[PDB]
């Protein structure tokens, strides 16, 4: 039963830790999008002037 | 000699072409600006969404 309880413990903390971290991880992809924007407008203004 | 008689003629006779930038447009992409800058959508505000998951998941440890 200890050995149970023991696991139980250090996961109580640790878990609030990941909890974080993914929402951490999702804000980044929230500034990706004003960078995909920027690959975008790059991608654009070369095929025109490639057309020139 | 012919050389110099082609040279004069050719140099001296055309050294105008047509070119209107006009008529190259058509054959070009046209410069359109980006579309979308659309802000990121908020969701699952509140523990509205937690206090739920707590509840629905029967299993939360077995």
């Amino acid at each position: 039963r200890i050995d149970s309880v023991s696991q139980l413990q250090n996961v109580a903390e640790t878990t609030k830790v990941l909890f974080d971290v993914s929402k951490e991880t999702v804000e980044l992809e929230s500034e990706a999008f004003e960078l995909k924007q920027k690959v975008e407008l790059a991608h654009e203004a070369k095929a025109v002037l490639d057309s020139w | 000699n012919v050389i110099q008689d082609l040279y004069l003629r050719e140099l001296k006779d055309t050294k105008l072409a047509p070119s209107t930038l006009q008529d190259a447009e058509g054959n070009v992409k046209p410069w359109n600006p980006p579309q979308k800058p659309n802000l990121p959508e908020l969701e699952l505000q509140g523990p509205e969404a937690l206090k739920a998951y707590t509840e629905q998941n029967v299993e939360t440890a077995h």
